[PDB]
């Protein structure tokens, strides 16, 4: 599931320690997604070539064969654009959602790699520390500087307690 | 015991979105790329006003059907708007030759100016005031198309007309004239004296000969006669040469015309809205950067691509 | 020591599939979205039967070429099927004016009924039994188109015909008539007495005059003469007015017609197959929900999109 | 490679313990893929707008320019639909196969998560337990309820032996 | 302490590429699928040379305008190239009927051979050497279209012509003839004696009658008269039958024609470039396997799809 | 970032040991990417159906309606092919770049699997050995034959040492 709480971004962290809990958005990867999704929409819009045409019904009652020819052309293009537009929206929606997924799983991974066995993968997106992680420790995992030696042993011994 | 979680935004958006593998997926934010709205009005197209004909057809307007007495003098226009069924068309029944190509020619016009080319008072040997009909009333009284003249015999004669008009203007001239198909020999001598008649028309390209078809026909607008009108574009230094001994509906006025671009005739029941647009439809103008629309197929201008959809919604946010 | 593994399905499917980066990838399950099959037959289209003309052209059928007599009614039809080269067409050689627009008009018809409008017996002052030709045999014996009448001089005269027919039916009427182009002055007086002839035809819209072209031509079906046929749609309260002093091929029968939708002419050698479809091709009907097909381009109905492919195969399963 | 023996689904497990071995399909994620792949096919089919047209050859021997105009139109749409259909199939096939891949690697991951060091990633899709995993233990990893504490210590001491 | 790293290639390529979510992404290798170049020349199309008309229109070439006096055999061709405004067209002003359909017919021709069908010397009762005009000079001296003959009265008579030509060749024949529209009664008797004239033309399908329009027209190339030309395809065993008592511009030569295939008329100022191609544009030939191009819309051949782009660049390598 | 130094392939290894350092390309996965990318391009090219057409301007000055019909058809197809081509290139570019990503991350994983705890995931694409890996040891991880047994002990000792 997602977090009604987190309001300052798209992807981020909830930290639960002694000093109280709270949410912090990951700025960089949130911006990456906003840029990318914004480019996607604009590309879909901006790549349309538009030109002047004047569409009417200029053929008379003894020019029905030609009028039919125009009908088949008009209907033809309507069928082409409808299918393309509908499928394009379907396919790019799939990708946009997968893109969010991939961004969140990259966050999770870069944390998982810092923590290693100093914490326990709960399997619901959360990490349960085998040690005491104050508000500066929390901040450190967030900016990629968490230092594994500092805590190994307090964890190595709360781990071999279970 | 201390915990860090990784997560993502959520909100109380109900916006839904389909995917190729999933339907009805609620998301955080979404954007519809289908233009569904229009301003309900007829507008100028890139700064130039349409020619809005109201209860007249292009033919009735051009020939000057006397119920088309509303000549606000538009010297240029970007498209023409006609009602589905103009009430005022060929008051005296008949035809306008190549009518659809003419309309297409006049759909967009850079300069248009009505000028007198053959004054009524120039016809010394023919009657110019008797060619009126209950089929073409003005203010309830019999009249006739105001831009051409239905010449009649004078005294008891119709001497053979031979005239020419040289286009000394710097612009092309749209000229119109017609032939009257009378109903029988008595009417023919009654109107024109000469029983066997013709009209010849010549320019540098045109070489035409019209002969009346004197025959029995059904009544239309009270008349069994018919008038077949014809036209040409007389180039700036050319002359047009007319010759007839009867049944000739002569030019009086004509039109200086400068062309430049093409458009078409729009059928709409709507009203001018003192607005401007890039894209007009017969139910209103479109003002949009969206790539698609579903408003109407019969557009004039640069429009999004017309499709059969209610909804083209792109996800921008996350699952919710 | 115990083991758990994660894995996925496999089977002995040989189905293959291409990818944008890989070819000939064997998969577990697959689905082709190209329609390749049809039922080999000509069918009704949405419940209404086609008009299948067999050895007649639309012209021969309409005019009543005596090798087409066969006049069973279909009072309505959804499309017309004509052979590539119908054998029976204009038995007496010539033309049918605006033929292709006529065929397009008749391609789909909601109500069609032959009625007598001008009985043979009504021609008291002209010969009605001598207009037959070896070019239009019925069982070896000379005859003629059954729906029109080739009028000939009687005694040694052809008085000037002046008749009219009012359409008192509630439906539009398709009416046909013709002009006979004779070969020389002797034949002309031999058949019609009057040397210089014409036909005039008038309605509320029609204003026609036909004149025979008396000249030397090659033989076709044994004849150097020609017959040019013409038609009109006479609206419910209008009348048609004929006048001629010779060379006139007169209506006898005509057709009540109600229009509604549009279709086209299908060229096929097949016969009716007592089936129904949404999508007809000249080699058989298609019954499919697939988005694409490769059967034939000349389809009538609501069909998948025609493409040049053998195979459009989507993977549904896994690599195998 | 893949498994002939698994018949009741698309993705699943082969478990090898004392009580005998056997295959079991992961029901939930198999159903996900069936629904998805089914939706895909139907979307490709159902998004096509179909309309009545009558296609013939109504122009005569002195209307060949107009006949040529129809030809270019017909051939034009044939080119558009052919290219779109062929490429659409190619692209969606790539994705369908990548989707299966991703589903299988999510199964593997959610198992890897539960087991941690209580088992040895053999690196061929299999996990070798450092402890004794009966048919209820096996069933437990399959429905995501496997309990790590229960076995830590038996695994902790089977390790440093060899 | 020992390390192994996993990574990827990089180089000093500046090639850039866009993505749906990112622009101006530098990559290692890239491939443009848009064809942007052409060879600047007019070429054969699949081994057959075009018909390059230079300062003549198709009409002038066909009728033999004496300024096109270059009648070389090209016995087959794949397309026709005309300049935007050929200087030599109808030297004597007038028209060629169905001109555009004729040009379309002649756009691509498998066998074409000019043959004499009615030698000048065969006209014993008419003048064959006086139908020339300052409008059609040859060597500054008055002349005329070389493939047809402007017959004039001889002594003071124009007896009625009745001739026929049977196509005894194995190929269709393109035949042309015309009518002269004189300016007034005096000129009419001066040239043809007979005041009221006609031309009749008959084959197995053709049934034509032409009548001069004696009227006042503007001057073109010094002339107020006009000549209206007509054509037909006379099938291998058919014959054509001409009859006239005046104003007849008779065939002299005609063309054996074998069809097989369609093309169109290209407008280009370029000359032949002694090259071959599958795809010709008016500014040069395209030689490419690419699926798209942006060179010119008016292509003849099998070409990539025309688009409005500068650049269609696919990434092949990695981010750089 | 990517590596100027790697000249003989697309994906590979930089090895840093006693005998000096140096780059080597992974042959197999480089070839897989070249084949795939080559196929992609050829598919986008080869699926285009090309046919003979003759495009001119054969209508006269009183056939402007028909000429307009041709204009709308020509422009129509230009708008269709321009949009489809532009978007196709945009979309396939996204995928080609994601394909490279995925290939590199699979290399990394197949090394991670051979090494396990005999080395330390530095988290920048590099592995820091807990033992001494000469040029033949290095070559062995590259061709997938690295022998974990040989080194377990030396690594165990150097790991517990911190
Ligand atoms: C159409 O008229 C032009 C204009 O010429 C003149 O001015 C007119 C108002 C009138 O007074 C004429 O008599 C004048 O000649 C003609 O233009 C002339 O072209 C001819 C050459 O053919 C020459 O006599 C004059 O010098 C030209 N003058 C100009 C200003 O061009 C023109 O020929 C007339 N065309 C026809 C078809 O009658
Ligand atoms: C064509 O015919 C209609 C109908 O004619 C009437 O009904 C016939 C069966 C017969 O009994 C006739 O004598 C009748 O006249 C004409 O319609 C009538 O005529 C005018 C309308 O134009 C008007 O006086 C009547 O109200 C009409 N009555 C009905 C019942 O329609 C019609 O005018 C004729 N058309 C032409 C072109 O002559
Ligand atoms: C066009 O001519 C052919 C051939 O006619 C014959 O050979 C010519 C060179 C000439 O000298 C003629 O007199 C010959 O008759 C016609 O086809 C022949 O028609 C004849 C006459 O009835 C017929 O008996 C033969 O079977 C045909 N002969 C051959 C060799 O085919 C043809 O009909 C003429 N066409 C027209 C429309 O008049
Ligand atoms: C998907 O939803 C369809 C209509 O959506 C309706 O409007 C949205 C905004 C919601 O309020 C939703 O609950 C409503 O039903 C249904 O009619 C349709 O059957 C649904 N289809 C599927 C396959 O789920
Ligand atoms: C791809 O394969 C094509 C023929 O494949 C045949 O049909 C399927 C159903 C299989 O069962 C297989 O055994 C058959 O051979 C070839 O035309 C084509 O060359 C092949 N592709 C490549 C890249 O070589
Ligand atoms: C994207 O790039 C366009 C063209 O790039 C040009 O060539 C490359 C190698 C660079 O040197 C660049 O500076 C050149 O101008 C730009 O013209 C365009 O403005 C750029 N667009 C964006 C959105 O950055
Ligand atoms: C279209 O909409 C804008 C803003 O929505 C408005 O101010 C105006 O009516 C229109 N703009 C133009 C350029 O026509
Ligand atoms: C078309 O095929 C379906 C599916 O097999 C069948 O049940 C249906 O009756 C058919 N429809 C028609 C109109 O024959
Ligand atoms: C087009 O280009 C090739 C390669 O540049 C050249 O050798 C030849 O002129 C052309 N080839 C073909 C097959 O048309």
């Amino acid at each position: 599931g997602g977090w009604q709480g987190m309001v300052d971004g798209w992807y981020g962290y909830h930290h639960s320690n002694e000093q109280g809990s709270g949410y912090a958005a990951d700025k960089e990867s949130t911006q990456k997604a906003i840029d990318g999704v914004t480019n996607k929409v604009n590309s879909i819009i901006d790549k349309m070539n538009t030109q002047f045409e004047a569409v009417g019904r200029e053929f008379n009652n003894l020019e029905r064969r030609i009028e039919n020819l125009n009908k088949k052309m008009e209907d033809g293009f309507l069928d082409v654009w409808t299918y393309n537009a509908e499928l394009l929206v379907l396919m790019e929606n799939e990708r946009t959602l997968d893109f969010h997924d991939s961004n969140v799983k990259n966050l999770y991974d870069k944390v998982r790699l810092q923590l290693r066995d100093n914490a326990k993968e709960l399997g619901n997106g959360c990490f349960e520390f085998y040690h005491k992680c104050d508000n500066k420790c929390m901040e450190s995992v967030r900016n990629g500087t968490y230092d594994y030696p500092q805590y190994s042993e307090e964890a190595r011994l709360k781990r071999e307690e279970i | 015991s201390d915990q860090i979680c990784i997560g993502y935004h959520a909100n109380n958006s109900t916006e839904q979105v389909d995917t190729i593998m999933e339907k009805n997926v609620t998301v955080t934010h979404a954007q519809d790329i289908l233009e569904k709205t229009h301003n309900g009005k007829l507008c100028d197209l890139n700064g130039v006003k349409p020619l809005i004909l109201k209860d007249c057809s292009v033919a009735g307007w051009l020939l000057g059907n006397p119920m088309c007495d509303e000549f606000i003098r538009v010297p240029e226009w970007s498209y023409i708007v006609e009602r589905a069924n103009p009430a005022n068309d060929l008051c005296y029944p008949g035809n306008l030759n190549d009518y659809e190509e003419l309309k297409h020619l006049l759909s967009r016009i850079n300069h248009f100016e009505k000028i007198l080319i053959i004054p009524k008072s120039s016809w010394t040997n023919h009657e110019t005031s008797l060619g009126v009909s209950a089929a073409c009333p003005y203010q309830g009284t019999p009249s006739f198309f105001r831009n051409v003249v239905w010449l009649i015999k004078k005294n008891d004669a119709y001497p053979t007309i031979k005239i020419s008009y040289n286009n000394t203007n710097q612009e092309d001239l749209l000229i119109l004239w017609g032939v009257h198909h009378s109903n029988n020999a008595a009417e023919q001598t009654n109107l024109y004296k000469n029983p066997t008649t013709y009209i010849s028309v010549g320019t540098s390209t045109l070489n035409q000969r019209l002969v009346p078809k004197i025959a029995t026909r059904s009544q239309v607008n009270g008349q069994r006669g018919r008038m077949d009108f014809f036209w040409t574009i007389l180039k700036p230094n050319d002359a047009i040469h007319f010759e007839s001994n009867g049944n000739f509906i002569a030019p009086e006025y004509a039109y200086k015309i400068v062309k430049k671009g093409d458009s078409t005739i729009m059928k709409s029941e709507m009203e001018y809205g003192h607005c401007n647009t890039k894209c007009q439809t017969p139910i209103g103008a479109i003002n949009s950067s969206m790539p698609f629309h579903n408003i109407h197929p019969l557009t004039i201008g640069e429009c999004p691509k017309y499709v059969k959809s209610n909804k083209l919604v792109l996800a921008t946010g996350l699952r919710n």
